[PDB]
């Protein structure tokens, strides 16, 4: 984790490098399953905007 | 031919430096080095750990 293969013409020895931690780190598009399940049942008020599914057709 | 041989082939899967478990294939033990089985006290620390995100599966 955190290491890459720098293979190319710009290096004498293509090697694996220990990249440092970026600052600031980008947005992480990850959803954790169990913690969300660990909470009580999500009770969504039914505004019922399925026009999301419907009108986004083109 | 009267030669009692009991040889095992094992593969390292981690280290127990201090009181916490690290992975990696390093720190080769020197010859004539004791082997001490495994107790549940260290196995529990490897597997159960202590965190909210756990899931029993046997």
């Amino acid at each position: 984790a955190g290491e890459c293969l720098v293979v190319g013409d710009s290096t004498p020895i293509p090697s694996i490098v220990k990249l440092e931690l970026p600052n600031p780190e980008p947005r992480s598009q990850s959803i954790k399953f169990h913690k969300k399940w660990s909470e009580s049942w999500r009770t969504p008020s039914f505004e019922e905007v399925i026009m999301r599914w419907r009108k986004e057709n083109g | 031919k009267d030669e009692d041989i009991f040889i095992l082939t094992v593969q390292p899967v981690g280290i127990f430096k201090g009181e916490e478990f690290f992975q990696g294939n390093s720190m080769l033990p020197s010859p004539t080095e004791p082997v001490f089985l495994v107790e549940d006290d260290i196995l529990n620390k490897i597997f159960s750990n202590e965190k909210t995100k756990i899931f029993h599966l046997g």
